[PDB]
């Protein structure tokens, strides 16, 4: 459930974004998030709680969280130039690489 | 979400028999209306109805979400996922709906006891009773279910899962649980109370000897019929009770305040009724005890 609740920060810091209009707000929501991330990469997903660390499926799920980690950190990029558009714009691809990659295995 | 081997195992073996108990229960319902005509009744065929939706959690609704709870993902494209939702919406207001109607024919076989008998062998007008309930119970979820995502512009549902495009819209979900959870309970609280009540005054008559006599016993068939209408409506009220209680609770704190796990937890239980009523007929009925003889035993003549 720590899993379930690093989810939960994802989600609500992802709206922060939609939702904001300056860099600081959309800094603080990607560094959230990335926290969040980070730390949700460490779990064991309850799907898993039988599986190696070296699994395919357990491979697959970092995997995920790769991608996601490094999307966070090029909008943080944009973020820390004052680019609040393209930072933004960044944030709706990680609901992509959610869904496609990480919602698997919750 | 989903679970380990260990889990799914143990699961899957329970799933799978809450499946064979409901076909089987259902299926052989259906065969008794086939070995005995006295079934031809209004009454009857309002129970038809019933384990007519029963078979149908059993045979199609279960089965469906059974992969989708153990591993956590739809993989049948959100067409079938549209259908299955219409279904599983179809048949829960449909039940409901239906306890309504088997409620009121109820009453009126009490209240209204002498136009009732001239009524009771009519099987079109039950018929189509059942049928005008279908249609009211497919509006209620039906078309916004096929048409939210083209009025949204587009789903909020990922390709990952299986939800109503409606699931986290509060303001349809307030007005669509109190509909669904009221219309049913305090219309059914009514004909039962309204029962009650009739066979107490009754009860209460002072007759002479042949219309005391002739009107104990009618009373003696009026409180067996309260006791069958009580127990039916009592088990489907705990059955279904929980999941239209949430759903309400759900909606009016904008899902902060219900876990997923208690709302997926009470699927299980509404869908767990379709199990029991086959067992509760002949339990409450003597026209049920009479066909299942006349199937399974017709040896007693
Ligand atoms: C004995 C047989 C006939 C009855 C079958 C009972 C089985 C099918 C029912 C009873 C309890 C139900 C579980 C109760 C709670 C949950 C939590 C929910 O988040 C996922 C489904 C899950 C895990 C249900 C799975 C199905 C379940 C195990
Ligand atoms: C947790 C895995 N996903 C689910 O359980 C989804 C929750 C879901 F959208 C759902 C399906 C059907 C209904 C309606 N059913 C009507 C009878 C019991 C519940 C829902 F309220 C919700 C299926």
């Amino acid at each position: 459930a720590d899993l379930e609740d690093n989810w939960e920060t994802l989600n609500d810091n992802l709206k922060v974004i939609e939702k904001a209009d300056n860099a600081a707000q959309v800094k603080d929501a990607l560094t959230k998030m990335r926290a969040a991330a980070l730390d949700a990469q460490k779990a064991t997903p309850p799907k898993l709680e039988d599986k190696s660390p070296d699994s395919p499926e357990m491979k697959d799920f970092r995997h995920g969280f790769d991608i996601l980690v490094g999307q966070i950190d090029d909008a943080l990029k944009l973020a820390n130039e004052g680019k609040v558009k393209e930072a933004q714009a960044a944030a709706e691809q990680l609901k992509t690489t959610r869904n496609a990659y990480i919602q698997k295995y919750l | 979400r989903g679970f380990s081997a260990a889990w799914t195992a143990v699961l899957a073996a329970l799933m799978a028999l809450l499946i064979v108990a409901t076909v089987l229960g259902n299926a052989l319902v259906m065969l008794a209306f086939v070995a005995d005509s006295s079934l031809r009744t209004q009454n009857n065929f309002f129970l038809l109805n019933l384990a007519i939706s029963d078979f149908l959690v059993g045979a199609f609704c279960i089965p469906l979400y059974v992969p989708y709870v153990l591993t956590g993902r739809w993989t049948f494209g959100r067409g079938l996922c549209k259908l299955w939702l219409v279904v599983d919406y179809l048949l829960c207001t449909s039940k409901a709906f239906n306890i309504v109607l088997i409620s009121y024919d109820r009453f009126l076989s009490v209240t209204r006891a002498v136009s009732y008998r001239a009524q009771q062998g009519d099987t079109r007008r039950a018929v189509r009773k059942m049928l005008l309930v279908w249609v009211l119970a497919f509006l209620l979820y039906g078309p916004a279910i096929l048409s939210w995502e083209y009025l949204s512009g587009g789903s909020s549902i990922p390709e990952g899962h299986c939800y109503a495009e409606f699931f986290y819209n509060w303001y349809f979900l307030i007005t669509a649980s109190t509909l669904e959870f009221f219309t049913p309970f305090l219309s059914v609280t009514f004909f039962n109370l309204s029962i009650y009540l009739n066979i107490q005054r009754r009860t209460r008559l002072r007759l002479d000897g042949a219309r005391e006599a002739a009107g104990r016993f009618r009373l003696s068939r009026d409180r067996k019929v309260a006791k069958s209408l009580a127990v039916i409506v009592s088990i489907f009220g705990l059955c279904w009770a929980p999941y239209t209680l949430l759903m309400i609770i759900r909606a009016a704190c904008h899902g902060h305040c219900v876990p997923d796990y208690w709302y997926e937890t009470s699927f299980w239980l509404l869908w767990a009724n379709s199990a029991v009523n086959p067992v509760l007929y002949p339990l409450c009925h003597h026209s049920f005890r009479r066909a299942f003889t006349k199937l399974l035993c017709p040896q007693k003549l």
